[PDB]
């Protein structure tokens, strides 16, 4: 559908809504839950605003194996639409670890609601290292020089983060923090110039 | 049986294309679902069914438990005529939706049809089998796809799930010329199904 | 009715074949329509050369079109009317199928509740447009490609088979003209998005291998003659007669030996006379190759005049012109000092990653990580005092 996915913008509310939600339906060590992602599209910049949970059971022996109630996401959606009625579905998102090949197949259920292509947008519930937590990927359809009889796959999309006013101004109400990332005097800029050689031997 | 969640498996693959039942077998389980709805219903009207797919790569779920015809229909529309059973899948998501339920008390039953020889090992299903009956969970198999070529296979799996127990699996084996497919699940037990306790 | 029409392929058939028939109609009978699928594919593989192929399959197909998918009906139609010779016969019996579908789609959505109907009419529009090509209307089947292209492209989740034919198509039309250019990127999709069947003739395969190769030498911006060794394509026959001198060529342009391009090229000019007319492209070939080798592999970004002369068994006249050749072509970007005799290169386009050069990048980047990494240690032992 949409090719137009040139990049990620994300809300802090998103995220946010992603790592509480992990807790209040309850799933633990490597059991996912999957829950809508909703905000706008046909645009190239794409902005995920806001996202509700799903229920979701994950059956532990197979990945290829799992419950999902359908019905559910239909009922959810038009009561939600009403409160906001710009926002549409979009894509899911998954909490975490990390990328499957069996998301593949997951991703295509998705695509019989949605009028553009599901955005997978993994939001990392662990928030290994200080750097984003969120790997995009999008479901792509592709040939390939190789021979291969045309190649199902996620491609890797820049994930950014932005805020709204609202959002924003909660941010900085809740931190408390000196902060560091100002890059504003002196020495938080000496220590800026150090950090990003170390940045780079690590990569 | 008295308060029951089905799951019924449609089979959608390359074999319900061929015109062995009437119309065609591929159109003769769309009058089938409806017939056993029904049947359902009015043993007990706290009774729900749902339906799953047990065809293509990855079965499908089209609908979840509901006691209304027309949204398990509307579901019925929604199919791939171009997949191919894959049993082993289909029993394991099938026991997950059951484990939801209005009420804890309802059975947990799969109504199944099962169209094409089983592609899955004989390994696999000796597993299956055993599965099945530790968590409580019974397997009714309407069968007329492996008659066709296939040695029944699948009555050593449901003679090791029944045992003495409210529970109770059943074979039932249809007359593959006409006769109409929906007559025979008729003419069979379907809710004079008895126990074994 | 149809067990007479059965009864003269019989007899016309070779014996090896003639049990075929019986079991064809058999299977048929008791309403098995998987069998019957199956059993059509087979019987077209060694028997489309034969008359009895299209007779027999297409009468089996119009009087069992709903009975089996509408795919299999449809390539049957097909691989009938790519053996006719008559272009007549083809252009008819495809536009009566195609208005069938228009009524049929009406009855079998509800009937089935979904089948999808979409399919036959793409690939009935692609063999059309392939008709037109056979009688020279080259023309009219341009304009009836581009219709297609656009319709399929917006078509969102597209099955390999349809794009497939689009491909096959296209590439026809470029190799009419002879445009090398146009011929080699289409054809190299055609190939990657082929049918994993081998219902496809090995003779076929080859034949077409074959055109893209002599195209890639009489090119002008093609360097993708590593690609094809590392497609299927040639990579499963490579003793075959044809693929002797022909392979070595390409290994000649490869490496830049003009010794070995030399000695070849007098024997092999004579023998296809495709490579006489166009014997000014095929000699610079090899220059062209050359010169950019030796830009990428070496690491300082500028080069004296004389290294290239050398190199290139070339005098150093012809040296302004094959940088200025390259530049133009847009290979490589830059400038020319004719007072330090330098040409300085800024830009180079990409290239296949050898092996042995998957290796020279680890060494460089090696290399950087100590100058990071010593860089790192200064800096972070001076002005201890502060980095809060």
């Amino acid at each position: 559908m949409s090719l137009q996915h040139e990049k990620v913008t994300i809300a802090p509310l998103v995220l946010l809504s992603a790592l509480d939600h992990y807790e209040r339906t309850q799933t633990k060590e490597n059991k996912r839950c999957v829950g809508v992602i909703l905000g706008d599209a046909n645009s190239s910049t794409i902005r995920v605003t806001n996202s509700f949970a799903l229920p979701f059971e994950e059956d532990e022996k197979n990945s290829d194996v799992w419950f999902l109630d359908h019905n559910y996401i239909e009922n959810m959606n038009e009561m939600c639409k009403k409160i906001n009625a710009k926002e549409k579905l979009i894509g899911w998102y998954h909490s975490g670890p990390k990328l499957r090949a069996s998301d593949l197949k997951i991703n295509e259920l998705f695509k019989k609601y949605t009028q553009n292509n599901p955005l997978l947008l993994i939001v990392d519930v662990k928030q290994q290292g200080v750097g984003l937590p969120t790997d995009a990927y999008v479901a792509i359809e592709q040939v390939k020089d190789d021979g291969t009889s045309t190649e199902k796959t996620f491609l890797h999309l820049p994930c950014t983060i932005e805020a709204e006013e609202a959002e924003e101004i909660g941010v900085e109400h809740l931190l408390r923090d000196v902060r560091d990332q100002a890059a504003g005097g002196l020495s938080i800029r000496l220590t800026n110039q150090l950090k990003s050689l170390k940045g780079l031997q690590s990569k | 049986m008295v308060l029951e969640a089905t799951v019924l498996v449609i089979d959608n693959s390359e074999y319900s294309r061929n015109g062995d039942f009437p119309r065609t077998r591929f159109e003769a389980q769309i009058d089938s679902v409806e017939f056993i709805f029904q049947a359902k219903r009015n043993s007990n009207p706290e009774n729900t069914v749902g339906l799953i797919s047990g065809a293509g790569a990855n079965p499908r779920v089209l609908s979840t438990f509901t006691a209304e015809f027309g949204k398990i229909l509307a579901g019925l529309h929604d199919t791939q005529i171009e997949g191919k059973l894959h049993m082993a899948t289909a029993l394991q998501i099938a026991q997950l939706t059951l484990k939801h339920r209005q009420n804890k008390v309802q059975h947990q039953r799969i109504v199944a049809f099962v169209c094409s020889p089983i592609s899955d090992s004989r390994d696999e299903l000796i597993r299956l089998a055993k599965t099945l009956k530790k968590n409580n969970v019974a397997v009714d198999i309407i069968n007329f796809g492996e008659i066709e070529q296939n040695t029944e296979l699948l009555d050593e799996f449901i003679a090791a799930v029944n045992n003495p127990q409210e529970e109770t699996s059943h074979l039932l084996t249809v007359t593959p010329g006409p006769r109409l497919l929906y007559e025979n699940i008729a003419s069979s037990p379907i809710i004079l199904e008895e126990g074994s306790s | 009715e149809i067990d007479t029409i059965l009864s003269t392929l019989r007899m016309e058939a070779d014996p090896s074949l003639h049990p075929l028939f019986e079991q064809f109609e058999k299977f048929y009978e008791e309403k098995l329509w998987f069998q019957l699928s199956e059993s059509l594919t087979k019987f077209f593989d060694d028997a489309k050369s034969t008359p009895l192929r299209l007779r027999l399959y297409d009468n089996f197909v119009s009087k069992f079109y709903d009975k089996i998918n509408q795919l299999s009906v449809v390539k049957y139609l097909l691989a009938s009317l790519k053996d006719s010779k008559d272009f007549d016969e083809s252009l008819k019996y495809l536009d009566d199928l195609k208005a069938q579908f228009q009524e049929l789609d009406s009855k079998k959505q509800r009937n089935n509740g979904s089948k999808d109907h979409g399919d036959g009419i793409l690939l009935i529009d692609s063999e059309i447009a392939r008709t037109y090509l056979l009688k020279n209307d080259l023309v009219k089947a341009r304009d009836l490609l581009d219709d297609l292209e656009k319709t399929l492209d917006k078509k969102d989740s597209i099955p390999l088979r349809i794009t497939n034919s689009f491909y096959s198509t296209n590439s026809q039309y470029f190799k009419f003209k002879n445009d090398f250019n146009s011929f080699y990127y289409t054809s190299l999709l055609y190939l990657s998005t082929l049918e994993p069947s081998t219902s496809i003739t090995l003779a076929e395969r080859q034949q077409l291998a074959y055109d893209l190769s002599i195209s890639a030498l009489l090119g002008d911006k093609i360097y993708n003659f590593g690609e094809l060794l590392h497609h299927p394509i040639m990579e499963t026959i490579v003793n075959d007669s044809n693929y002797d001198w022909l392979f070595q060529l390409l290994n000649a342009l490869t490496v830049g030996d003009f010794d070995k391009f030399d000695s070849l090229i007098k024997v092999q000019i004579s023998k296809i006379p495709i490579l006489a007319q166009h014997e000014s492209f095929l000699r610079q070939k090899i220059c062209l190759m050359t010169l950019i080798e030796t830009v990428f592999v070496k690491n300082i970004r500028m080069l004296s005049f004389e290294d290239i002369s050398k190199a290139t068994h070339l005098p150093k006249d012809n040296v302004e012109h094959l940088v200025m050749r390259a530049i133009s072509l847009g290979l490589l970007k830059g400038s020319i000092d004719q007072v330090n005799e330098l040409v300085t290169i800024s830009w180079v386009q990409p290239r296949i990653i050898s092996g042995d050069q998957i290796t020279k990048m680890k060494d460089r980047l090696v290399e950087w990580n100590d100058q990071v990494e010593k860089l790192g240690k200064k800096m972070e032992a001076r002005g201890q005092s502060i980095w809060v």
